[PDB]
């Protein structure tokens, strides 16, 4: 699963250009700290004869 | 305030022990002419080895 | 704020400093216009160390673009993210380096490094607090050897608080793509010496057998092969761009590494290398990460730690962790593995955090360490130089350009000096 | 792909044993109580 | 007015701090913001969030802390999160430059332009105040700022506000586990410069509480803010009764005089007591003795150190909830007749009780359960000079290569020091030897 | 007071002790999530015996379980009322013990003991007068014999003065649930006689025999033949917690009925036993109760009462009866039978009344004895081994793991022994 | 917990798991892209896969298994099949050049080239696993990589792993057919060094596998891909227990103690009971009181002897679905009353038994019906002497005159493992014969 390919059918192969525009596929969905996430959790949330 | 949360609850024993006694009346009372009623049609209620 | 300054010279730095900005891009989310596109707030807050500000949301990168010949600045600009890149940092000769380190650094040389630092000077005033300066070069060259150690020097000596980052491709022990790589390394290294804070000798088959073994991809090419030493020049700024909860800069980064001040040329690594078929397949998790870490065979200069042991080591990591892994799986490198340590320096690891992993994945870690074993990478490039200064071999090309043949004396007289300094604590 | 084979009934966690050792003349009285004749009543309180 | 100015230095000390005045925001309802949610409780009481938080115009209850760091990246932080609004714009303090895991740029040239102001703030504060009970010290004796910058305020405060408690609780370099190669140098420094300037100095560790935070709370993998909740815990229990009132109340000035025994051993070694996820706990009985018998283990000690190599010279149970003084009793008697726990010769008594009447206050999403009953001693072991060895051997094992100083002479720390305090380690670490000989 | 605690040792221990905590927190009334829910008094008058109280007025149930795979627990902990208990006291090994003595006593038996004898040991001061021990294991399978076996030493050594109960399960007579039993029953009993004072050898088949014949049920699983022996668990000890006109703790059971420390061999029974359509012919009072107390189908070890004369017998009762009914009545069942019986003890049987039956019942009972056929339980067992101990069949299992061949020569020895010792009594 | 992992070698060792396979992948809703079928995807429910399963956090199911074999022709169809997404894609390893049936090349000359390759990734299996129970070596008896491999495969891994138990149910050479001539050479070698590594087998050849598809099922016609399923139908419930809690569980550990005699003999069978068409289960209502009898009977089971003079000696009996524990209690112990199926006087216990809680599932495209019950046995006995010398004649016959011998120790071989291998077998033999009737 390449994002560029250098043996493919086009006809400038530009060996400047990586195959991979990442590392990895899996960024995760929100970006947040530690300190962030959680010191921010403070927000989250008888009788018969009285 | 933080005697009222216990004053409160001291006073719901003494309409606890007094309703009791009095339900413990009319159950025994009801049961004793219900056998009465019962009685009279030529049927009663089944003691444990009556 | 916290600007930091990003230089490069010849075709092999432009080739990774296009790519170091590839990725930076991506990170803070500039495309390839300029303007911002991002998700989060967190990516445009402490821009200002990379990217500066014009009118219109237009993020400018923050270099100086230093070549002698013109066709590695058409290399640039047509390039994906080459529009970014503010016009008159191109600083270009008219001549070519020649391949060589006595016209890129004496004649050819002089003649720009007054263009070079007029701008240098320029962008480096705009700036409320600067950290230091960056540098990516190829030491077999003519011009990151030549004109780009003449930088090193000029820069130093007017900015002697500032620390200094040089990103040097190491001539390879195999393959060699340049008859000139024992003459054009060994006197640039005569001054990395003293006018440099913190040295990364890099390899290029160093690069060819991880991105074969591991990214494991028959066919590489240079921007794969440049990605991976993007990823550790990000992954030192890392702290010193993001939030997280241990935070380390490049000064920091400097005073926990080197205990000596000659002593301070590094090995760098990237942890997280995986295969895109495979990624999937395994679970990422910190005793994986670590393990990958300080294998050798994932190693970003061709030396191997088994001849020699490491001095210091630094990781600093990426991603929403624990501390109690990057702690028990890096007590355990040191424990189990004892030999390959130093026993005059106690601990050996700088461990710092962020929050905030890499545009891509979810949990990432970078390596740097010193050790004896960067004395063979120098060995043999004294070997190559020995064998073939003895003989005069191509000293007409330098010594007709103007610097005498002793010049070339003092270049093994003090790279045999960082041998002595690096064998005596073996 | 049909139920092939005998099913027995069976329980895994136990119930019919709990439900056979409750004695089923209480489960009446459980669910409810019994009405006898009156003369099983006032036989029984002269001669047991 | 018990008031007590707050002051958290170093990476550590901010992050510590954030996670404290959750706690504080929480005890006393101070919503997140600034406002008290319209109400009278124990600690909307005028007499019990004035020791901490200063009262307004418009209820703007502000903390009298002052967060001190010298690389805007971590206050930054506590300057765009939820508890933005509280902390005055310039309570928080931040440079420009860090101090690079080194005393001299912490002390001799980064910190230097930075005291004054700091000083002016903290002048501010006293003078609102009418009872500064003590300023209340969170550093890190290991980075340049916990080690430096800490270490100049001390000295710079000693000749402001003089005799005035100055309680610590810095986490002293770790046994095995380590952050830095250049923490063996800053620990044996700052020591020698804060020993005569400091009162108490309640050390925690974070290899200990890491530990503890897999042994009983079973948080597997567990982050910094994660051991700073409980490191947070041990800040309320020592100062909860100059705010919520109780039986026995002990005071920031009654440690110094029942826990430090001679003007130089300020080490009190300190741990909790009922640590307990709120899934294992339930299903258990935590009552007095329990928890008492609990905080006196060779194990739940939050420093890695064990009693059991060394002698008791003064401990201060800090119990809180619904105690009985006569259960504390029995259960003191207890611990004196274990052979196992040893108290020195020269301390016939060594206990120091104090019994607040508020439970512990459950934070909005963390390991801790919601327990009644809690404690946490504050000991004076002789078993703080095992550690104290160990930070000397690592300092010697690289002095003698005169190792990574290049980066500490050229930042104005003449030479010298090094010596200085190496050997004035080598006292404090003699001192403990005939301060732990049984009288003759 | 009287408080006793529990302990589960391998997978069987671990449903039969697991259903006795459904038994008894539906008689005292606890509901599955710990609290109580019931409608006397009487229920929370002495809970203190099998139960702690923990926080707020719930009941955590005070017992140490054992076994060597967590999956067992997993069964357990997930059941209905798993969440009754403590998590601390779910103590487990790794791997597996797979029936072996020298894997389940000497090698990973042993790794356990620490944390087992730790939590038994913490959990035993906590109160203030221990009166006895409470097993539940089975003699098949060595996973929880071999550690059940091994718990029985290390606390009797710390332990005199206490009382032990083991609840083993004995193998059945025709067919076996596992091939290498035999030597797992006599490895088990030659220290099981010497060092416990009760054990209750109750089988599987005649467990289903009572399923079978006088309870009329055609398909009852696992889950019905241990609420048969749970059930008649309490009702051992329903004078320990239930108020009664003649109370009879563990012990004066123990005193009373063993004369010689070489006899802990009882049988239990339950006396309501009938089908749901079996419910309107039979009368529940106790001259028509005592006699299927002593039938032969009512027995749980599958020996012949007729082969058997019974050497001492407990009966303990349940609700409110006469007394006069208790006694007049089991001398009129030893008049007819009293070949049967011993005639050098005076009185061979004990009795003993509680005031409190179960839920929904009026009046019920339950059975102790001691009888002559208990013999032909271990011989057989010693037919079985000496058979499989000629040729040495599994010995090399034993041999393996650091199990001496001696050993096995002194069980046999010891196994013997007890018969030897039992016949000259008769 | 309670995993262990798989080991295919041979082509009939991988074409089981390009059969077995599927059948986990249909008992716990494991799709062949690997993971949860998209819709009925909670966050998380169970640990029963996890014997054969492991997670990778996003959601995929990585098997524990590991595929190694010298041709990669029958490694590519499952490399471009079906379950092309469901593999690691680097566990999975081939080899250049088959061993061509020579024990010489599977052990010698190119079984040393991938040695490295296969125990480098059966440790990082080991070290994912936290508790392992057993190792499922899947490998033939004919080839040389079947053979000639897994004899120098599991010697590695009985020395650098110990005291885990071992496990086979692949295919050993019929009696009177073959599909190589070189299988009495292959079979009678690696016995020679799997007698104290293996503790399991599979003794009956697969023209038993003819016969009951061919007379069991109303199938006519069987091929390959029958015959592995109906395996794979086996290796399912000898691993039930490792994940379906059962009436009462019997794990991997005693498979070992119960069914093996003597060290020496570790050769248990694989007969399942209801392999009953669905044409004929509507027809006939199935109980567990005749399933063990149709185990027993020598219709239906795989025994390939005359099981009149089957000398039963180490039984267990593993049942999935509904049953109950007396109508196994009943039929078995009408099966020892009952005379002709002869049992060992000698071992009055003989039997074991588990007992599952899951109903046996069915693969579509299959034959079987899906029985509401079913019973695994795996019998050790001595009648496996008939079928066991006389694969030794079948070695006699080419032994004087030493067919085929040239290509051994022209390539890699010495002759003395041809003799070492007929002792070794007579005192084989010489073991199974002297447990008869020394006891009447
Ligand atoms: N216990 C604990 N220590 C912390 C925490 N955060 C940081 N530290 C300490 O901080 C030290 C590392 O230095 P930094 O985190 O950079 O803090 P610093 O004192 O400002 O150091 P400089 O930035 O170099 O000035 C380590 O030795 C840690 O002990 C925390 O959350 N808990
Ligand atoms: N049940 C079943 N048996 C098979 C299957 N495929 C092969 N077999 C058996 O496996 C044997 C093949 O011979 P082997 O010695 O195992 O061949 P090999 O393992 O590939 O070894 P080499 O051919 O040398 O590489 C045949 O005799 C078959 O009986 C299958 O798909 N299902
Ligand atoms: N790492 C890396 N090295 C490169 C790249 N392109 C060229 N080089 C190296 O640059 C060296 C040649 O240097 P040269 O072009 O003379 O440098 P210059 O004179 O400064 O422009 C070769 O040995 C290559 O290995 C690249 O994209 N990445
Ligand atoms: N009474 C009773 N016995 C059981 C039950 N479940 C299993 N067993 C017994 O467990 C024995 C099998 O041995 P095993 O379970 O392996 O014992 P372990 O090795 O100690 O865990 C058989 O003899 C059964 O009698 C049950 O629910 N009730
Ligand atoms: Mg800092
Ligand atoms: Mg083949």
């Amino acid at each position: 699963p390449k994002d560029y390919d250098i043996e493919g059918p086009e006809e400038v192969k530009k060996l400047c250009n990586s195959t991979y525009r990442r590392l990895g596929t899996s960024e995760p969905p929100v970006w947040i700290s530690e300190t962030r996430e959680k010191m921010a959790q403070v927000c989250l949330n008888k009788a018969l004869l009285n | 305030q933080d005697t009222m949360v216990q004053e409160l609850a001291l006073a719901n024993k003494q309409l606890l022990m007094v309703r009791q006694a009095a339900l413990h009346q009319l159950f025994e009372k009801e049961h004793q002419q219900y056998q009465q009623e019962l009685n009279e049609k030529g049927k009663a209620f089944y003691m444990e080895r009556l | 704020m916290r600007e930091i300054v990003h230089l490069q010279a010849g075709q092999c730095g432009n080739q990774i400093g296009a790519k170091f900005w590839e990725v930076i891009s991506d990170e803070h989310g500039i495309d390839p216009t300029g303007t911002y596109h991002g998700d989060s707030d967190l990516q445009l807050e402490r821009i200002n160390v990379y990217y500066n500000e014009a009118t219109g949301g237009k993020y400018v990168p923050r270099a100086v673009l230093v070549d002698l010949e013109p066709g590695t600045m058409d290399s640039v600009r047509s390039g994906p993210f080459g529009q970014i890149f503010r016009p008159d940092n191109f600083v270009f000769g008219q001549s070519g380096a020649g391949n060589n380190w006595a016209k890129g650094h004496y004649t050819e040389g002089a003649e720009l490094v007054d263009s070079v630092l007029d701008v240098v000077r320029k962008e480096a005033e705009s700036c409320d607090c600067l950290q230091g300066f960056q540098l990516t070069h190829s030491l077999g060259g003519g011009t990151g050897s030549g004109m780009g150690t003449l930088l090193i020097s000029k820069i130093r000596e007017e900015y002697p608080d500032r620390i200094m980052n040089t990103f040097s491709v190491v001539p390879s022990p195999k393959v060699s793509d340049t008859v000139v790589e024992p003459y054009n390394a060994t006197l640039s290294v005569h001054q990395l010496v003293e006018n440099t804070d913190e040295t990364y000798c890099i390899d290029n088959e160093a690069l060819y057998d991880i991105c074969f073994r591991t990214l494991k991809l028959t066919t590489p090419t240079y921007g794969d092969l440049n990605h991976l030493v993007s990823a550790t020049m990000s992954g030192v700024t890392t702290c010193l761009r993001f939030p997280g909860q241990l935070n380390a800069d490049l000064r920091k980064l400097a005073v926990n590494m080197v205990p000596f001040p000659r002593l301070h040329f590094f090995m760098p690594g990237f942890a997280p290398l995986t295969s895109r078929g495979s990624q999937q397949y395994r679970a990422l998790t910190v005793p994986e990460l670590t393990q990958q870490m300080f294998d050798a065979k994932n190693m970003m200069a061709a030396c191997d730690p088994r001849h020699g042991r490491y001095l210091t080591v630094a990781a600093v990591f990426r991603g929403r962790m624990s501390m109690k892994e990057v702690d028990e799986q890096m007590l355990n490198v040191q424990n189990k593995n004892s030999s390959y340590f130093v026993e005059w320096i106690p601990n050996n690891v700088k461990t710092a955090v962020c929050d905030i992993p890499p545009r891509g994945l979810k949990m990432s870690a970078t390596f740097i360490g010193n050790s004896t074993a960067i004395q063979e990478l120098f060995k043999r490039i004294s070997e190559q130089f020995t064998a073939m200064f003895r003989r005069k071999a191509f000293l007409h090309w330098y010594t007709g350009e103007g610097m005498d043949e002793m010049e070339f004396t003092e270049a093994e007289s003090n790279m045999n000096d960082l041998v002595s300094e690096y064998q005596q604590y073996q | 792909f049909n139920l092939y084979g005998i099913p027995t009934p069976h329980f895994n966690d136990g119930r019919n044993m709990a439900k056979t050792l409750h004695w089923l003349h209480e489960l009446q009285m459980k669910r409810g109580a019994k009405i006898v004749s009156k003369r099983v009543d006032d036989f029984k309180e002269k001669f047991q | 007015m018990r008031e007590c100015i707050s002051v958290h230095v170093g990476q550590a000390g901010v992050q510590i701090g954030n996670a404290c005045w959750e706690l504080y925001c929480l005890e006393h309802g101070i919503q997140p913001d600034g406002q008290m949610p319209s109400d009278k409780t124990i600690g909307g009481g005028d007499d019990s969030f004035n020791t901490f938080f200063s009262e307004t115009g418009a209820g703007k209850h502000v903390p009298r802390a002052v967060f001190v760091d010298l690389e805007p990246t971590v206050i930054d932080e506590v300057r765009t999160g939820t508890y933005r609004q509280l902390f005055h714009p310039e309570q928080l303090i931040t440079g420009k430059e860090d101090a690079a895991n080194n005393y001299a740029r912490g002390h001799y040239t980064i910190g230097k332009e930075l005291i004054d102001l700091v000083l002016d703030r903290i002048r501010k504060l006293a003078d609102q105040c009418t009872g500064l009970q003590g300023f209340l010290i969170f550093h890190s004796f290991g980075g340049g700022t916990g080690s430096g910058f800490t270490s100049l305020l001390m000295e710079r405060l000693s000749v402001d506000y003089g005799k005035k408690s100055k309680l610590e609780f810095s986490i002293y370099p770790a046994p095995q586990v380590s952050t830095a190669v250049v923490e063996p140098y800053n620990s044996i420094l700052t020591t020698h410069t804060t020993l005569e300037h400091s009162d108490c100095a309640f050390m925690v560790d974070n290899e200990a509480i890491y530990d503890i935070c897999r042994r009983n709370l079973d948080i597997e993998r567990p982050t910094y803010t994660n051991l700073n909740r409980l490191i947070g815990q041990i800040v309320s229990s020592i100062t909860a009764s100059l705010r919520f009132d109780g039986a026995l109340n002990v005071d920031l000035t009654e440690f110094q005089t029942n826990l430090v025994p001679y003007p130089r051993i300020h080490f009190p070694l300190a741990t909790y007591a009922p640590v307990i996820s709120a899934e294992k706990a339930y299903h258990e009985q935590l009552s007095v003795a329990e928890i008492t018998n609990a905080c006196f283990e060779p194990a739940n000690q939050m420093v890695k150190c064990d009693p059991r190599h060394g002698k008791y010279m003064a401990c201060c149970l800090l119990y809180r909830g619904d105690v009985v003084p006569k259960d504390v009793n029995a259960a003191i008697a207890t611990i004196k007749t274990k052979r196992t726990i040893q108290f020195v010769d020269w301390c016939p008594t060594g206990f120091k009780v104090g019994i607040n009447y508020q439970p512990p206050t459950v934070v909005p999403g963390g390991d801790l359960a919601k327990v009644q009953r809690a404690v946490c001693m504050l000991s004076n072991t002789t078993a703080i000079a095992e550690a104290w060895a160990r930070l000397d051997h690592k300092f010697d094992l690289m002095y003698a290569k005169r190792a990574f100083v290049h980066w500490y002479v050229g930042e104005g720390m003449e030479e010298g020091e090094f010596s200085e305090a190496r050997e004035d380690m080598a006292a404090l670490e003699k001192d403990y030897e005939e301060v732990g000989m049984d009288s003759v």
